[PDB]
RNA sequence: GAGGACCGAACCGACUAAUGUUGAAAAAUUAGCGGAUGACUUGUGGCUGGGGGUGAAAGGCCAAUCAAACCGGGAGAUAG
RNA sequence: CAGGUGGUCAGGUAGAGAAUACCAAGGCGCUUGAGAGAACUCGGGUGAAGGAACUAGGCAAAAUGGUGCCGUAACUUCGG
RNA sequence: UUCCUUGUCGGGUAAGUUCCGACCUGCACGAAUGGCGUAAUGAUGGCCAGGCUGUCUCCACCCGAGACUCAGUGAAAUUG
RNA sequence: GAUGUCGGCUCAUCACAUCCUGGGGCUGAAGUAGGUCCCAAGGGUAUGGCUGUUCGCCAUUUAAAGUGGUACGCGAGCUGGGUUUAGAACGUCGUGAGACAGUUCGGUCCCUAUCUGCCGUGGGCGCUGGAGAACUGAGGGGGGCUGCUCCUAGUACGAGAGGACCGGAGUGGACGCAUCACUGGUGUUCGGGUUGUCAUGCCAAUGGCACUGCCCGGUAGCUAAAUGCGGAAGAGAUAAGUGCUGAAAGCAUCUAAGCACGAAACUUGCCCCGAGAUGAGUUCUCCCUGACCCUUUAAGGGUCCUGAAGGAACGUUGAAGACGACGACGUUGAUAGGCCGGGUGUGUAAGCGCAGCGAUGCGUUGAGCUAACCGGUACUAAUGAACCGUGAGGCUUAACCU
């Protein structure tokens, strides 16, 4: 049974899931849009969006705590210097999942996931 | 839900004192033996506390006549007449289950000294 | 007597002043509105059809909407029938409240038990597990033998096997009514009733003693 | 929650120190015995000059369990060990004259009033 | 365990009576580019509900 | 500083269990197990040939082959 | 093709160690994936109270486990 | 090694066709196809005790690999 | 040209020559307790020690520890102790090779389910216009056990000892169903402690790996040992049995006419499934009221127009689930995620300050973090459409209206 349980297993063990979502979260904030399978994309929301909420309050405690979740200072810098202020007024829902075709190699349902404010002015840096 | 919590808050006691795991408390319960009802005291160490609103509970451990006794009280039950803290202990944990394996001087708890 | 349709709110406990904890199930019983009355002349049996709760107008279909408009009541989340005993009279549109159980002492609660999905014979039929060691080969929770040799040459109908467990209609009988709160549409019965939180319950007076 | 093969301490002064439950009385296929239940026991260890000796088969009433008892308000009373009191095999009366350690009020019955009156502490 | 008699081509066809594929009912039409696409999926050129969502 | 000495890796072995049994494998894997300076183990080369060899002996082994190897021949043996 | 295959080389931290753990140099992720999170099977983790009642049998599992010091029985071929 | 046989008696257990001690009535022991003892040794046989435990009372939950669904590839025994 | 052989385990099912419970007759039946026979198969019907054992003996229970059939039920379900290969030994027999239901130690148990069957769960079509609901209940299944104490009453009975029927009340065992409020288990998705090592430049702080490294706690969910409930009462017809009236047969006679009792069996009553019940039922509601041509002229074919009720699909999903299915929701929106608040759990983060030679301690501080929970919140994702489904629904007769 599975009643009221949350979180997908994704045919991995616990340590692999944690490492994968840590890498995938870092790639999302680095490129602001990535392409992955639809199940992985839906679970990524419960990982990256808490990091953006954390990055709204800049402090050495939050920075270290964010570093513990990502283990990448380049990622932590962008979270607190760019994504924090960019989402200061938005109350959750910082990502957007756009379904697309199926992967050619295995017919997996693919989907784009991006930050919502990835507008025409993002080309500055 | 709003319905159930409304039914529970009207049964909860309003004067339950604050106590932490590691404090020695004296609980007075109602003992009915027919037409009489007296208060029996039960003093010991609080080794666990369950905070669940109306379903809150705490278990007290004491060494009585060489036998270790643990008793789990339902803190909002009308059986529990009163609760008084005798001394405040200083522990690092929330569940003092390791006290079951210790005795005498090994089961001593530093006073919180607040 | 007729019954009522309520919703399982959850479980809690009631402390009696003499120091007894009564595990109760909270059943939200809003006003049950009579939508149709059946009689021997037109239907061949006496019964009422009630609805309860509310429903968004965009989710009711035209066939259902016309049925509620015929009765002049607001659309509920479903329809349930109750066989009328001899002497009970009800009119369409009449609302029935929880205070009908004011003097009722024991009730029978009917609901849909929680679904366990595909269940093995150990869980579904309380079969005994075979040996975990002592040479057992891949046969720890299997059902074992399912019949006799050639003489029957078949498996008898009704054999206990693995399959869907739960998610079916279940009635618990003779539950004590702890409290009837009319002004809050609450009914507290002692014990546990089938179904998950939020499922619909049918509460009738106890058919037995 | 005592079953067969369970070793119990003795809460009286009849002379036995360790007994083993060999039967839970009072019903076919009965599995456990709680506080207040009669069991058949054998004596596995006794003091040199007690009223009973190693090997006798008697009855006993369970007075303390690690599983504990449940009170009508939902409380529990657990003990650190299982203990019983030896009874005469046919008269069901306590053999010893003293009781050690506390007991519970589940024994509050005319059948075990002798034990309640002798107990140092009733819980 | 194995068959005692060769199943027929009739029995084989009956088993495959549920193997038929279900074609997609109907494709959606984008309001801006007018392209066809799976409903709730972006178009082949990166449009979704009349918006260029990916510039590739 | 003796030992067919002790504990224990490599190495050699194969006691138990599970798995596998149209296997990953025509004998293995996993977890434990025995010996581990010796009657030890291993490389390269050599010798012993079928009623023969070799055998700390199980009729064991002698190219996935053994109460008499394999290949060709007698040979289309004979078959109430 | 989870097997077999002789010899040489032998970094760091911990360690008695060529055990073991984590790493360096260096090399790899084992040539189907994607989901789901039923029974059941396999490999594991934890378990109230009881503690061999299991079973042909404590099979399996659990447990014990190091160094120093104290201390150590019958029996003995005087070494154990 | 004993058929009768679970011999009889004692010990161990609440209860012991096994075990240990004895008896001698050795169906059918017996002295280098050795007799009787025997410290040490044994992946040897039997039995007992402590510890330990999901072995069990009586199973529960959990983590993984399959099973299940989708895409690709694509067997087998058997068959009037 | 193979039908695997004992016992055990698991799972059973039937018979009745009945072990218990139920109903009776007789008794050398005072009572209690029995003996024996008749009726009765609804349910129930031990755990251990020894042995491969079936059995049996023994210990201790129980209302009772029934007897049999089912390939001495059940190895394409398990086991492999026994029996029945190859090794070895003893006694014994034989000159010997060897042999012995004599003994002893050791000794590979394969199969991915086509069909029948069975447990579940769908698709199709049918049920005569279509659709959405609510039912009826033909029929089927489940369930059916029992102890002890108390009152009646120390009464009836009995010299005493002892000790009831009938009736009532309470409380257990075993079994079943449901549930998670409590007590707990689990909780590799929460918090903390800690060993070794590597890394993040270093300190500090963290992360990786070592079975989740080892541990201590623990939310939701699942769950039992946890706690609620269940077995009935009643009714009908009876079995054995007991009768009333009553002839045949002046009497007698329970029977031949007639009438009354009578059991856990039977039929109901309780629970569940159930109209594919093709004998395809009933009730309520909703939807559709265009043309035209052809032909062999009919339950005919075709074109144009039209596309309803509703359905499906797709999406967000669920205490629903293998997949289908089922449920909720899709901006007129709380369906999921996020976010906000709370709760819960863990137990006083980091940073800084102070004390100390230092390990560390103290203050800020019940701090920080917090999964599945609760209450909110359109921030993100659930799209305008498209698709399927049509256009008043045969014949005959009868009663009604025209």
């Amino acid at each position: 049974m599975r009643h009221r349980k949350s979180g997908r297993q994704l045919n991995r063990n616990s340590s692999h899931r944690q490492a994968m979502f840590r890498n995938m979260a870092g790639s999302l904030v680095r490129h602001e849009i990535i392409k992955t399978t639809l199940p992985k994309a839906k679970e990524l929301r419960r990982v990256v969006e808490p990091l953006i909420t954390l990055a709204k309050t800049d402090s050495v405690a939050n920075r270290r705590l964010a570093f513990a979740r990502t283990r990448d200072n380049e990622i932590v810098a962008k979270l607190f210097n760019e994504l924090g202020p960019r989402f200061a007024s938005r109350a959750g829902g910082y990502t957007r999942i756009l379904k697309c075709g199926f992967r050619a190699g295995d017919n997996a349902p693919m989907a784009y996931i991006e930050l919502v404010d990835r507008s025409e002015k993002a080309e500055a840096a | 839900s709003n319905i159930i919590k409304q039914l529970e808050q009207e049964q909860m006691k309003q004067d339950v004192p604050s106590f932490r795991p590691g404090d020695t408390v004296e609980v007075k319960v109602w003992v009915v033996e027919g037409s009489k009802k007296r208060l029996q005291a039960f003093e010991g160490v609080v080794i666990a506390i369950r905070n669940r609103g109306l379903h809150s509970a705490f278990t007290v451990r004491k060494i009585s006549n060489g036998e270790g006794v643990e008793r789990v009280f339902q803190t909002h039950s009308p059986v529990v007449d009163s609760i008084s803290v005798k001394r405040r202990g200083a522990v690092r944990k929330a569940k003092l289950y390791y006290l079951r394996e210790r005795t005498g001087k090994a089961a001593r708890i530093k006073e919180r000294l607040n | 007597m007729i019954g009522l349709v309520g919703k399982k709110v959850g479980m809690t406990r009631i402390f009696t002043e003499d120091g007894v904890s009564i595990p109760v199930t909270v059943i939200e019983v809003e006003a049950n509105r009579v939508t149709q009355v059946k009689d021997l002349a037109n239907d061949g049996y006496r019964a009422i059809q009630v609805t309860t709760g509310a429903k968004k107008a965009n989710r009711v279909t035209k066939p259902e909407a016309g049925h509620f408009a015929k009765a002049g009541v607001e659309a509920g989340r479903g329809l349930w029938e109750f066989r009328l005993a001899e002497g009970e009279e009800f009119t369409v549109g009449q609302s029935i409240s929880v205070e009908l159980f004011a003097d009722v002492k024991k009730v029978d609660v009917t609901g849909t038990s929680k679904g366990k999905g595909f269940a093995g014979t150990v869980k579904r039929w309380n079969f005994r597990t075979q040996d975990a060691t002592h040479g057992n080969s891949l046969s720890h929770r299997v059902p074992g033998s399912i019949g006799q040799n050639q003489t029957p040459g078949k498996v008898f109908k009704g054999k206990k096997m693995a399959g869907q467990m739960g998610n079916e209609r279940v009635t618990v009988q003779s539950l004590d009514v702890v409290r009837v709160d009319a002004e809050r549409n609450l009914l507290l019965v002692k014990g546990a009733v089938p179904g998950a939180t939020g499922s619909d319950l049918i509460v009738k007076p106890a058919v037995k003693a | 929650m005592i079953q067969e093969q369970t070793m119990l301490n003795v809460a009286d002064n009849s002379g036995a120190r360790r007994v083993m439950c060999i039967k839970v009385l009072g019903g076919s296929h009965r599995r456990y015995a709680g506080v207040g239940d009669i069991i058949k026991i054998t004596i596995k260890e006794a003091i040199p000059r007690g009223k009973v000796k190693k090997g006798d088969v008697l009855k006993a009433v369970v007075v303390r369990t690690k599983k504990g008892v449940r009170r009508p308000d939902g409380s529990v009373i657990r003990f650190d060990g299982n203990a019983c009191v030896l009874l005469n095999n046919n008269s069901e009366q306590p053999i010893g004259t003293r009781i050690f350690g506390p007991v519970t009020r589940e024994l509050r019955s005319e059948k075990f009033m002798k034990i309640i009156s002798l107990a140092p502490e009733v819980l | 365990a194995v068959q005692q008699n060769k199943p027929t081509r009739s029995k084989r066809g009956m088993r495959r009576s549920h193997d038929a594929l279900t074609a997609v009912t109907s494709l959606s039409v984008d309001k801006t580019s007018g392209e066809k696409h799976l409903r709730h999926h972006i178009t082949a050129d990166g449009y979704y509900r009349g918006r260029k969502v990916i510039a590739k």
